[PDB]
């Protein structure tokens, strides 16, 4: 005999609750850098 | 010197200039290396009238100087000569999905059934060579070498029996074909050195290697082994064994011989392998333009 | 406005672009407590985004280079050594062209009489007794800033134009007229030619003899150039195919091609060198952007 | 050969290419099915 | 363009001091990408968790080399090199750098215990060895020889010939290659490489013999005669039993040639080794070297 096993994946919407002021974010002023390539110049904004 | 202005000799139309505005960021080769060129020197049409031989077009496309289209303004047309190791965006023409990170070579246009809907202007077209991955570039060069090696075998209708099986190839769910390979004497020269290098692999192969097949068949068993046994049994025209030997302390000679074998394989690979012109980093979601940071 | 006006605007923008690449504005607040020399140096503040060539300082015994110290602009060869004290030893192009086999007997003897001493004789014996050539000696670059000290300092260019300092009197590669040849359909086709170096072996019945060829071609692609060079060397190639199996020396090829750099067609002129009165015809390329690729071997 | 015959799995290539070492190395070997109606499926197997 | 890598987990002071010891190194990176986690850093996502040997070798050819520049508070700054410019590399590998050498990247020791440079939560940091090109070719050939003679049994001088193959010497720095047969920690398994080489050497002489009859354009320069001599020195006894007695198909010949040209572009990885770096000068005491970047 045999035990056929199978998994199935479902599209689920799934709500969250959180108590207020539960976690704090210490963050940077966004830093700016520029890469001056020959045909484009790419500005990259980073933020920690 | 980097910038090259092309100004068309024949006049054009608004549909033509609309196609040129769509046609931006395409790699186009020029032979001239001047600052001002005309419509006679732009593209590959000034050479694709001489026999349309695929080997010949690939050779002269290697001799060409590649540029990138920029800023179609009026009748004038800017071409940037790309510098080495820099980043550029390329609009693509080859029928492929263009997975990122790979290398790209630059191949002659495979003439499809539909006429080119790009530019046909007073007995002059814009013959743009295609940009392909290096793997299918090597695959096409293999198919040319194989059709040469079969044109060696002179027959009637067996040539057709080989071509209709061989020529339609599929890579990344795309069907292409390359007919009209009249098998001129220029590819015969490249066939010569392939025959030489296989002859040297034959003569310089050590005792360990052919023995390694048989010992691995006696030891283990696998699918790879199963079809290797199929090939080794299906051909047996020579298969000579230099038998009486003991795997004796001749190991420096063994190293020398395996270095030679690797070097002849490097030679056949240098035949069958084309120069990579681009290295992809970032592809748009359309797979219509993609970026590279390379130049030979 | 005036045409000469926008031309002056473009020239001034080139000058200020050079100034932006050379100097850096300093956002250190720079209070008054400095000496005026340190003041003006913090006003200028040079950095080395100006030369754009890559050079290397070099120590080599002065016995080996005879012709080279006097004549600037020459290929150099790294010869590694199993001696611990000096692990690398640097070799003149003409010093190795002595026992290149292409060179005729008159030019060779002339070269030898420039190269007659005990150290240079012993190093020729080392190069002869080594099995192959191409990976005990190796290409290094182009000569500038001879010292001619006790143990001589040589600068050497890896990439870029051949100049020491102040971007002035840019030297050129000096390649011997006998050792260069240009296989083309049309020589000096349209414009700038790439200069390549080809090492070619030969077996005259006893040992191996290398040959140093220099080719100038419009073809950039190494596949194209080895395809034209096999056509040039087909006969010798077949001889050496018969040799190499019967040989046991650890080599695996007939030759190798390697790129030296860009040149210009109008900048190729002949001439001659002289060292102790030995008149010697050379082909002096003038302005060279030195560039190297990996050695591509061919069998 | 007869086990491949009866379990009904195709031989990979009549004309051996380097797609074969992509196959045995690990790649999408089966052409994904031309028709599909309900998304993904896979069923593993224990003998009992 | 720079790259920031953030570490997933906590680091020790020993870890941060290790990074300050290793503030210049090459790192291969899969994605040409700007922010990278520690899970994708290094070569361990590929080595020992994915494909082995040639696949690893091919991948190391196709990855992005990117050097360490500076270590932030928990981050790594990695600058990726442009072709033709100077950079600086610290010397991790054993073999001493000298001026004007060409440099390349080889896969490391298989599974060796140098604290794996860093253990951190079932993750190790694996870098390729920067090594001169002549050494890299020699190591490639020795690994092929070990991988060939590993399969033979009933050999009496196998152990001494393994020791002779694994002991190499280059500018007075010896090393033993980890692949001595019958340990089997990790070999990188070399099987597809040795099988493809031996399919080349075994399929070659029939193909070349078959076309030899039709060789040249009926007026030849050393293409029928010298090449026959090459074929005869290997097979002086040629075509005795013949197996099938010369009843061949054009489609069979097609499939033979098509496989033998397949195997070359598959062994394209062990074909070449590119010069990643040309070192121009070397620091005192051989701690680091300033090189230029190519390819």
């Amino acid at each position: 005999a045999a035990t056929l096993v199978r998994t199935d994946n479902f599209d689920v919407e799934c709500l969250l609750y959180s108590s207020r002021a539960a976690t704090s974010i210490i963050l940077d002023d966004p830093t700016v850098t520029a890469e001056a390539k020959d045909i484009v110049t790419t500005y990259n904004f980073t933020q920690h | 010197m980097e910038t090259v202005y092309c100004t068309f000799d024949h006049k054009l139309s608004l549909s033509d200039i609309s196609t040129l505005c769509k046609l931006m960021n395409i790699v186009i080769p020029i032979p001239a290396h001047h600052h001002l060129i005309g419509s006679g020197n732009l593209g590959l049409y000034p050479i694709v009238s001489s026999n349309k031989d695929y080997v010949h077009i690939r050779n002269v496309l290697r001799t060409m100087v590649v540029t990138i289209l920029q800023k179609v303004e009026g009748n004038q047309l800017v071409l940037r000569k790309p510098m080495t190791g820099q980043q550029y965006a390329i609009k693509n023409t080859g029928p492929f999905p263009w997975e990122k990170g790979d290398t790209l070579t630059l191949i002659p246009p495979l003439s499809t059934h539909s006429e080119e809907k790009l530019l046909k202007l007073g007995d002059w077209e814009l013959t743009v060579p295609l940009v392909v991955p290096t793997a299918i570039a090597a695959e096409i060069n293999i198919r040319l070498l194989c059709i040469g090696l079969i044109a060696v075998h002179r027959e009637y209708n067996e040539m057709q029996t080989i071509i209709d099986e061989l020529c339609s190839i599929q890579y990344r769910d795309v069907l292409i074909k390359l007919p009209d390979i009249v098998n001129d004497k220029q590819s015969m020269y490249s066939m010569k050195t392939a025959c030489i290098s296989l002859s040297m692999i034959t003569a310089m192969a050590p005792d360990i290697v052919r023995t390694y097949i048989d010992r691995l068949t006696l030891e283990d068993h696998s699918m790879l082994l199963i079809k290797c046994q199929e090939l080794l049994s299906k051909r047996t025209t020579l298969s000579t064994q230099r038998c009486g030997q003991l795997h004796a302390t001749d190991i420096k000679d063994e190293l020398k011989k395996i270095k030679s074998v690797l070097t002849m394989i490097d030679q056949i690979n240098s035949l069958t392998n084309e120069k990579t012109y681009f290295v992809v980093c970032d592809v748009s979601a359309d797979n219509r333009m993609a970026t590279c940071i390379y130049k030979n | 406005m005036n045409s000469k006006s926008s031309a002056r605007a473009a020239i001034v923008d080139t000058v200020e672009a050079v100034k932006k690449r050379k100097y850096i504005s300093i956002e250190a607040g720079t209070l008054n407590n400095v000496v005026e020399k340190e003041r003006k140096f913090l006003k200028q503040f040079l950095s080395g985004r100006e030369n754009l060539r890559i050079a290397a300082r070099v120590f080599t015994p002065c016995e080996l280079l005879a012709p080279e110290l006097e004549n600037l602009g020459m290929l150099m060869y790294r010869f590694e050594t199993d001696v611990d004290n000096p692990k690398i030893l640097f070799v003149g192009l003409f010093f190795l062209c002595s026992n290149a086999f292409n060179v005729s007997a008159c030019v060779r003897t002339a070269l030898t009489t420039m190269y007659t001493n005990s150290m240079v004789d012993n190093v020729l014996s080392m190069i002869n007794t080594c099995k192959y050539l191409e990976d005990k000696v190796s290409l290094f670059g182009v000569t500038s800033l001879v010292s001619c000290g006790s143990s001589c300092l040589l600068s050497c260019v890896m990439q870029g134009n051949v100049y020491d300092a102040n971007k002035e009197n840019i030297h050129g590669l000096t390649v011997l007229k006998e050792i260069f040849l240009e296989p083309d359909w049309e020589p000096r086709q349209h414009s700038t030619q790439y200069v390549y170096v080809v090492h070619v072996y030969k077996e005259v019945l006893s040992k191996l003899q290398y040959g140093i060829y220099v080719v100038l071609t419009s073809f950039q692609n190494e596949d194209l150039v080895v395809d034209i060079l096999r056509q040039y060397f087909e006969k010798e190639r077949f001889l050496f195919l018969n040799y190499l199996i019967n040989s046991n020396t650890t080599l695996s090829y007939f030759g190798s091609v390697q790129r030296i750099g860009r040149c210009a067609t109008e900048d190729i002129k002949s001439g001659f060198l002289q060292y102790r009165g030995i008149t010697l015809p050379v082909i002096k390329l003038e302005n060279i952007f030195v560039d190297l690729s990996e050695k591509k071997v061919f069998v | 050969t007869w086990i491949r015959h009866h379990v009904g799995i195709e031989k990979p290539n009549p004309s051996e290419g380097e797609a074969l070492n992509i196959i045995t190395f690990g790649g999408i070997n089966k052409n994904p099915p031309s028709i599909l109606l309900h998304g993904q499926q896979a069923i593993c197997e224990v003998i009992l």
